[PDB]
């Protein structure tokens, strides 16, 4: 049984048609404090998964070390290590998925909620959620946290069944996302201006887009709202 | 519940969704979440269904008593200062949250109060289990210098965003536009998206099927 | 300190006469005639504005007073008593029914409770009667249309036509000959304005003359739409303009 | 605090400067980890020239305020204009009364003639304290200095604090009259 | 020590067409003890009918109470309560109790004598009214009940249909609950003829 | 629900009720009460559901296993006891158990064994188990006696469970009705409640507070 | 305070009470009479919290007894049993609410029935042809519902009594030290002094 | 604390009819007030013309089915390849559940298939191994909803026959796969517009002895 | 399991123990034996905590009996005594304790006397002239400490015995259904079948 002390916001993503998109931001709180700036929790594994972490950042960086022991242990007696036997995202996400419902059912949880995205051998797109219950599914967007509430409902207004995803493209997918990060930089007390943002596409491969800041925001109309109901100055 | 309000050019606007639960139960599926405190100030209620009707009721009571004795049309500030006021002295315990719009002779005005009797002022605002999926859509697409169209829109779009992503919203949408210098329109069912599709099969008993002990009139008349 | 006056100030004398309720009927008779005339498909009631002074606005003054969307009144005799039984009347009307019922008094329930406001100043400790006597026209879905007088014993009767204050022994004289079961609102407005010209002496016009009708639901002045049940107020003030309208073809 | 409740954070401050007292105040306003409102107007008038920050319960806040502008409305109508020291008198009077059903933090702030700006904070358990200044500055600062000063402290409780966020909103108070100002987060997070 | 469902029992009413349709179980228990089979929690007041769920002292309590402000209408309005202002009462007296209510689940049915429109109503214990054109359900099997009318039902059905449909609306919900059933009657109600049925259900 | 179990002259009536509910929801009607432990044994449910559908199982498995090597009927006070000692092993984990373990064998006769999951043993020869227990037990303490027929014994039985399944919210559904002999049981069928209450009022005059 | 047993025949009705009164680890009294007479023809016997049962009992009888005076006549055991159920409706709202469960036995002499109310602390008031509270209920009902016959005669009604008594202590767990039978006719109120 | 349950929300329904069975299930998947997935399958093909579903904690649902077709598995290495009948399929399910009686799979599990002799079988299990064949089970959220409407039209309970005066039942019979999959559909309609956690998807898995064949419907979104 | 009495007269030991099951609101059983011989001289009384009375008594008689034919003799009662207190207080510091409480009455061949040992569930161990288990000694103590006296005989031990049940069966809340008597001495163990 634990507390989680040191966590991490919101990680969105959302399908799109040749491969998926990930964001989540640099932010490390602690209580109410925003203590840690530098703190990425996007870690791809190989040149075709990303892994988006939210929760506890301690146990966050447990499982860092394990997808990396992970790629280690995959290239052992392992010729096609960078081809046919390379790590999949759905090999990926079992493992971790395994591990999280091992730990609830020890009563010794990761306290997190993560989201694999990525692109599998034959093309095909992956994205699917685990948390610290070891509770999964998988859906044309998907977010934790705040974005569940705030996000999932701005990107299912792009994809909001499974045959809208090959009509959507990656620049507007990327906008959604984008906007999507700024929704949650208005409302989320727990958030930060900084993010990362991951495409993986099955043509381009992986993109990995870091130092990116909320922009385009409105605050003009604040100067016109005075008091709380009668003051008129 | 969703409830929102936004403001636009020559007015204000607020809308809400219909669903009524009962835990996960749907009690009503097309319930009246706009209330009418006077005619040109309407009130949007989020919470404990009774608590929000029961407060907008008396308020608008002692409002239209007001009317009466100042010769005057009633204020959203004067709805506003009631509304808080009986909020603050019960702590709470009255779960009503509400959007208050409305127009008076000083303009038009919008308002929200949450249960505790706390105002406070905006443009958009959105209240209730889906405030979160309504506000993500009104901080994406809201703007200044709306028009009525526009503000329809977007306040439509907001409660449609409740509807759809949150379990405690459901079933259609109702919108009431207040704008200055005209009667204000309560727009009953505005949006129907949510239909019930035809059943498969038909349920209707064959008469006699039901077994029946006893009989007999009943006298209603004196 | 505090208020020692426990006792009544209205008893009964003698030869049975309770003192307070007859004086007060006597400034009534010495009040402003005022009246009242029930037609088939509505109710008008009617004053003079006696006004003070020149400089006075009468608009300002309105002794034709809405109680509730369908109930209206007027009064002769004392005008501040009409005032506060007035706002007395209107919250009266919430408190009592419309906020247990859901909905506005029928004419009748809501003179009751005016009634014995009236009543209890007659009988409680340390006050006098109202020195009023009150019209009150109305309309409900039961009742259909009606009109009360209210004393100030708190005794109140049903009219089809009647007067008070000033003038108003000539005036019901003048109400019998006219009145008739068929009549329609517009010919009960015209009569109301014949007979108020008798009692008037001075100006006659939609300025000095106040005039409201309980008539048909009035969807304008209801100030929203929406709620297909709720169509609007059965009392309307006439307005200056629409009186001088019809003392052209008097 | 009451549970679910709104809060108002607690990044407020008024300073005293050379020819006033300067009010300033963060924007944001929670339940829990999420912003009711992001355009809070903190800075309350309860007189023309007495204004106060609030922090802690927005409805405790609120409810105390009116009142107290009601006080002083009062006040000003038979004995004429109030001094600052009255207001936050009035103010402690509620807050130190009702102080176990409360959670209400306030700074009030305001110009005299003859005292010209005065700063008193009443913090949670309802005492009064007459302070320079209340949330390394100098005595007698010019209205830019002391601009800078409230602008650059908040900028950093905003970056460190996610109970504080949005715009920076500030109130001169001087002879000259009042002055509302404001300061958005392009201008003061890359100070 | 769940008030609204010690005594246990059940009432729904239904909309046909120029008729409402009004039923109950007749049970009343301690928890898991059967008392009394022809505890009938359905009452009326002219030509306006209540039935009420919950805790029985209160249902007892209320329906006296209901006779109390209702004769007084009568006496004083010189006419009989109609469905859409006792509705109101109803939740006005319920709301006068709302820190200290009475643990119920009214339900209104009747027609309007002067428009001759059907109307069925239920609310909480504080007296939130939940209006309804199809049907409504009160009681310890509410959630079968909801079930049971949300697909038997449908619009405009004839006064002897009618009759069947709340019927087994009511009876196979309440043999899915343990606290309602015992027996049962059913109220068709027409614009100036009013006809009581009571059902043959289990006993167990 | 409710369950009973008597020795007789014949041997040994099992009788039954088949409901069971999850709070006031009545899940199913159609539970069978009775674990048939092996053709010469039989065992009642109460309690816990997995708790007596595992162990009672698991029980016939033992008394397989005996038999085998000692080439014998298992007694019914040993196999009884095996399933007491091994809930007795779980004593304070949480095992939710009221049982009757019943037989018919040479040595002892018509035998019935209450086990209880705090690790009670008892042996009698009238039991009754359930939130109707009570009810049941009336009728049978009434009307029992040692020289009842086969017919009356399985009526008594029917019956009594019926007074249950009548004033027990939880109690009801159907009956089901097994008989007891040395050379096995024999099932005596099942027995919806609605039909038998009515079937049972008027034959024998009984439930005079019921319309029907 | 335990066992309160009630019997309506066709021209009685049998209240059945028992006489223990334990306190702790002991029986302080084996002879209790748990029962007040409301009025000649009106019986009512009582069960529940330590105190309240008699306080409750004898406030009752007072009022009713008030009336009898006042108006020169006996109140019907309907108008009683239901005087007393309002009673205990208020009291359940009370600052401190009575704990206490009733059975009403009276004889309706404009009617000529016997009548039995049940009515429990709540303020739940039936009218049945036998009656219990607590666990007395649980055990008899059974036994009442098979053998009992709407046209019994009070010696009829004795022994059906006696089989649930029987029954009770067979079962019970606790020595409730045998019960005192009181029966309510046309005749009035009359003790059976051996059982 | 940490609570290591939760509640994934659906519904799920197995009929069985003469020659074939169907089981169905509510492809919605929610956490609280929040839709995780609209279309999320948890109702499955296990090998042997068995299907099933454990509805109620999705990570203890997906890990029974996870390990009861792994059971499948290697009764077939160590039994011949031999085919796993229902109802011995139902008995290991039991010892997988009955395994954690003290710290339970928080689901309701049902599977569903075709018996030795060839007809449809249902069997339902409570979390911790109880199990008991049926004709007709509803299990989940809005099962309370469902289960009572499947009595009345699939087992004909409370029906007589007409003019009989309530002596003679409306007789048993078996449903056509048709039928079946009418009733299913109006169940889930129904349930979907009165149970908050009901809606968005149905999937329906039918077993007969060619195959198992899968059939989706659309349910409200809202 | 509630009353066991344990009286020692001149020549014997004399155990009472209740034949009443109770579980919940019903009497399962009213012929219940809460005894078993630990060897032919030797008798142990039970009483406490539903299974583990039984399980503690039968693995002790498995013990001295096991005993009795690895040394082809019977082990004395001070011996067996001392061996069940021994198993109770390791009991006590135990995961699960037993929660049993026992007499032991036997007759010592080789010192001709009868004892009584009275042992608790924390392994309390105390010889007595008479011995009571639970609140069965606040009723029977004051009898005992009157009337008893060390030179009795059996005969008159059992009337004593009579006295402690009739005080029992009258102020005790419980019903206990009556005892089961017996009486060890120099020619063993046998039973009161009426009593
Ligand atoms: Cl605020
Ligand atoms: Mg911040
Ligand atoms: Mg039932
Ligand atoms: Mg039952
Ligand atoms: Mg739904």
């Amino acid at each position: 049984t634990q507390q989680p002390i040191v966590t991490g916001t919101s990680v969105i993503s959302m399908k799109y048609d040749n491969g998926v998109i990930i964001a989540a931001d640099n932010l490390g709180s602690y209580g109410s404090l925003l203590r840690f700036n530098g703190v990425e929790r996007l870690i791809p594994v190989g040149d075709n998964t990303v892994v988006g972490i939210s929760g506890d950042i301690s146990d966050m960086q447990h499982i860092e070390r394990l997808l990396k022991d992970l790629v280690t242990e995959n290239a052992y007696d392992n010729p096609l290590a960078d081809a046919e036997e390379a790590l999949e995202p759905s090999y990926i996400f079992e493992y971790l998925a395994t591990v999280m419902y091992q730990r609830r059912s020890k009563m010794n949880p990761l306290w997190n909620a993560i989201i694999v995205a990525g692109v599998q051998s034959n093309g095909d797109q992956f994205l699917r959620y685990v948390n610290l219950l070891g509770v999964t599914y998988s859906s044309p967007t998907l977010a934790t946290g705040f974005g569940a509430h705030m996000a999932n409902p701005l990107l299912r207004k792009v994809v909001d069944r499974e045959s809208d995803i090959p009509k959507t493209t990656v620049q507007v997918a990327e906008e959604a996302i984008v906007n999507a990060m700024r929704v949650l930089y208005y409302r989320d007390a727990r958030s930060s201006r900084n993010f990362s943002l991951a495409i993986i596409d099955k043509n381009t491969g992986l993109t990995f887009k870091k130092n990116l800041q909320v922009e385009n925001m409105k605050w003009d109309f604040a100067k016109d709202i005075k008091g709380y109901g009668t003051q008129k100055i | 519940t969703t409830i929102v309000g936004v403001k636009f050019n020559n007015g204000v606007v607020i809308a809400a969704d219909t669903r009524s639960t009962q835990g996960p139960i749907v009690a009503d599926k097309n319930c009246a979440k706009l209330h009418r405190i006077s005619p040109k100030i309407w009130c949007a209620g989020a919470g404990t269904a009774a608590d929000t009707e029961a407060v907008t009721q008396l308020i608008g009571s002692n409002i239209e008593l007001h009317s009466l004795y100042t010769s005057r049309e009633p204020r959203v500030v004067s709805a506003l200062q009631m509304l808080k006021q009986h909020l603050f002295k019960y702590q709470g315990h009255i779960g009503a949250y509400l959007i208050v719009a409305g127009v008076d002779p000083t303009g038009s005005h919008l308002f929200s109060i949450h249960a505790h009797g706390s105002t406070d002022v905006g443009y958009y605002l959105s209240l209730g289990s889906g405030s979160l999926a309504a506000m993500a859509v009104l901080e994406s697409h809201w703007k200044q210098d709306l028009t009525k169209e526009e503000a329809i829109k977007l306040a439509s779009d907001a409660i449609q965003a409740g509807i759809w992503n949150d379990l405690g919203s459901g079933s259609n949408v109702d919108v009431c536009v207040m704008e200055i210098g005209k009667d204000a329109e309560y727009l009953r069912n505005y949006l129907t998206p949510n239909v019930r599709e035809e059943k498969q099969k038909s349920y209707k008993f064959p008469r006699g099927t039901t077994a029946v002990l006893k009989e007999s009139i009943v006298n209603i008349c004196d | 300190m505090t208020d020692r006056y426990s006792f009544s100030l209205t008893t009964f004398s003698p030869s049975g006469k309770l003192g307070q309720i007859d004086y007060a009927l006597t400034a009534v008779k010495q009040g402003v005639t005022s009246l009242g005339i029930k037609a088939t498909n509505g109710v008008v009631i009617a004053t003079e504005k006696k006004s003070s002074s020149p400089l006075a606005m009468s608009e300002t003054l309105s002794k034709v007073s809405l109680l509730t969307p369908d109930i209206g009144a007027v009064y002769s005799g004392m005008g501040p008593d009409y005032r506060v039984l007035v706002d007395k009347s209107r919250k009266v009307a919430h408190t009592s029914y419309k906020r247990i019922y859901g909905e506005y008094p029928p004419t009748k329930l809501l003179v009751s409770e005016v009634a014995k406001i009236m009543q209890e100043a007659t009988q409680s400790g340390g006050v006098r009667p109202f020195g009023v006597s009150l019209l009150i026209a109305g309309h409900d879905e039961f009742n259909g249309f009606s009109l009360y007088q209210v004393d100030p014993s708190g005794s109140y009767f049903p009219w089809k036509a009647t007067a008070i204050g000033k003038g108003s022994v000539a005036a019901k004289t003048f109400l019998e000959k006219r009145w008739n079961d068929e009549l329609e609102l517009e010919d009960a407005i015209h009569i109301a304005l014949l007979t108020l010209k008798e009692s008037v002496e001075g100006e006659f016009n939609g300025d000095t003359i106040e005039l409201a009708i309980i008539g048909d639901e009035n969807p304008d002045l209801l100030g929203y739409t929406g709620i297909p049940t709720d169509k609007g107020p059965r009392f309307r003030k006439l307005t200056s303009q629409e009186i001088n309208d019809r003392l052209e073809a008097l | 605090l009451k549970k679910g409740e709104v809060s108002l954070g607690t990044s407020i401050m008024a300073v005293t400067f050379k020819d006033g007292v300067i009010l300033g105040a963060d924007s944001r306003t929670t339940t829990g980890a999420y912003i009711a409102n992001r355009v809070t107007d903190k800075l309350t008038r309860v007189h023309d020239k007495i204004w106060c920050c609030r922090s802690g319960s927005a409805a405790d806040t609120q409810a105390i305020a009116d009142i107290v502008q009601y006080h002083l409305e009062l006040y000003t109508s038979q004995y004429g204009t109030p001094s600052t020291e009255t207001a936050a008198s009035v103010f402690k009077e509620l807050c130190y009364e009702n102080k176990d059903n409360l959670t209400a933090g306030i700074i009030v702030a305001g110009y005299d003639d003859k005292n010209k700006g005065e700063v008193y904070t009443i913090p949670l358990g309802g005492s009064v304290h007459k302070l320079p200044y209340a949330i390394n500055f100098r005595e007698n600062m010019s209205k830019e200095e002391t601009v800078d000063f409230i602008k650059h402290s908040l900028s950093q409780a905003i970056k460190w604090d996610g109970s504080s966020g949005g715009v920076i909103r500030m109130v001169v108070l001087t002879a000259a009259g009042v002055e509302r100002l404001i300061f958005y987060p392009d201008e003061y997070e890359q100070l | 020590s769940d008030p609204s469902s010690i005594n246990g029992g059940i009432v729904v009413a239904m909309t046909g067409k120029d008729c409402v349709a009004i039923a109950c179980d007749l049970r009343l228990g301690s928890q898991s003890l059967g008392v009394s089979n022809k505890f009938e929690k359905i009452f009326h007041y002219g030509h306006v009918f209540l039935g009420i769920t919950g805790l029985a002292t209160d249902v007892t309590t209320l329906n006296e109470m209901f006779r109390y402000k209702t004769n007084l209408y009568k006496l004083k309005e010189e006419r009989a309560i109609e469905p859409e202002t006792f509705t109101q009462l109803v939740s006005s007296s319920l709301y006068e109790r709302r820190f200290g209510p009475y643990f119920v689940g009214p339900v209104v049915a009747g027609i309007n004598s002067k428009s001759g429109k059907p109307f069925i109503a239920g609310f909480d214990l504080i007296g939130c009214i939940d209006e309804a054109k199809d049907f409504i359900v009160s009681g310890t099997a509410s959630d079968q009940l909801f079930g049971m009318c949300e697909s038997l039902y449908e619009p405009n059905l004839e006064p002897e249909d009618l009759f069947e449909t709340i019927s087994q609306a009511l009876l196979n919900a309440a043999d899915r609950d343990a606290l309602s059933g015992w027996g049962a009657v059913v109220y068709i109600i027409k614009k100036d003829e009013v006809v009581k049925r009571y059902l043959k259900m289990r006993q167990d | 629900t409710t369950t009973l179990a008597f020795r007789f002259q014949g041997g040994i009536i099992v009788a039954v009720d088949s409901r069971a509910t999850a709070g006031n929801w009545v899940a199913s009607q159609t539970v069978k009460k009775v674990i048939e432990i092996n053709p010469f044994l039989l065992g009642t449910m109460a309690g816990g559901a997995a708790d007596c559908q595992f162990w009672e199982t698991w029980l016939g498995s033992q008394c397989r296993l005996h038999e085998l090597r000692e080439k014998e009927r298992i007694s019914v006070a040993a196999a009884s006891k095996i399933l007491s000692n091994l809930v007795y092993q779980y004593k304070g984990a949480g095992l939710s158990m009221g049982t009757m373990i019943c037989g018919y064998t040479r040595k002892e006769g018509p035998t019935i064994y209450y086990v209880d999951s705090d690790g009670t043993r008892l042996k009698g020869d009238i039991f009754c188990v359930g939130s109707g227990q009570t009810f049941a037990y009336g009728v049978l303490d009434s009307n029992y006696k040692w020289d009842l027929s086969v017919e009356d014994a399985l009526y008594l039985g029917k019956r009594s469970i019926l007074a249950a399944a009548h004033r027990d919210a939880y109690s009801g559904g159907s009956v089901n009705l097994y008989h007891v002999t040395e050379d096995g049981w024999i099932y005596h069928g099942n027995h919806d409640v609605g039909e038998l209450f009515w079937k049972v009022k008027e034959e024998e005059g009984s439930f005079n507070n019921v319309i029907g | 305070m335990d066992i309160i047993l009630g019997i309506r025949v066709q021209d009685s009705v049998i209240l059945a009470s028992s006489k223990a009164v334990t306190r702790g680890i002991s029986v302080l009294k084996d002879s209790d009479d748990k029962t007040r007479q409301l009025s000649p023809h009106t019986l009512m016997s009582f069960a529940g919290e330590a105190g309240d049962t008699v306080q409750f009992a004898e406030y009752i009888q007072a009022n009713i007894q008030l009336y009898s005076i006042r108006e020169d006549y006996e109140l019907s055991p309907q108008a009683v049993s239901s005087f007393v159920r309002q009673e205990l409706a208020k009291s359940i709202r009370s600052r401190r609410p009575y704990q206490v469960n009733v059975l009403i036995g009276g004889y309706d002499k404009k009617k000529n029935k016997p009548e039995l109310y049940q009515i429990d602390y709540l303020g739940t008031k039936v009218e049945l042809p036998y009656g219990a509270h607590g666990y007395s209920g649980f055990y008899t009902f059974s036994l009442l519902d098979h053998h009992y016959r709407p046209d019994m005669t009070t010696e009829e009604g004795l022994d059906l009594l006696k089989l649930c008594v029987q029954e009770l202590e067979k079962r019970m767990p606790m020595d409730f030290k045998g019960v005192i039978v009181k029966i309510v006719d046309k005749d009035g109120i009359r003790q059976v002094d051996d059982f | 604390q940490f609570n290591p349950y939760g509640d994934n929300g659906g519904t799920i329904l197995g009929i069985a009819g003469e020659d074939f069975a169907v089981l169905a299930g509510d492809t919605r998947n929610i956490t609280d007030y929040s839709i995780n997935s609209r279309y999320e399958p948890k109702v499955f093909d296990c090998g042997d013309n068995i299907v099933m579903s454990a509805n109620g904690f999705a990570a203890d649902g997906d890990a029974l089915v996870k390990r009861f077709k792994n059971s499948v598995k290697w009764y077939h290495f160590d039994h011949n390849d031999k085919k796993l009948s229902i109802n011995s399929a139902a008995r290991n399910i039991q010892h997988l559940l009955y395994g954690k009686r003290f710290f339970p799979y928080y689901v309701h599990t049902i599977i569903a298939g075709l018996d030795e002799d060839g007809k449809g079988a249902v069997y339902s299990f409570d979390p911790v191994g109880s199990y008991e064949r049926e004709q007709c089970r509803a299990g989940g959220a809005a099962a309370s909803l469902i289960m009572p409407f499947l009595d009345n039209q699939v087992n004909f309970k409370n029906q007589y026959e007409p003019g009989t005066n309530g002596k003679v039942k409306k007789p048993l019979k078996y449903l056509s796969v048709e039928e079946v999959i009418k009733l299913v559909r109006d169940s889930f309609t129904s349930a979907t517009e009165r149970h908050i956690q009901v809606g968005d998807g149905l999937e329906i898995l039918i077993v007969t002895k060619d195959g198992v064949r899968k059939e989706f419907y659309e349910l409200k979104r809202d």
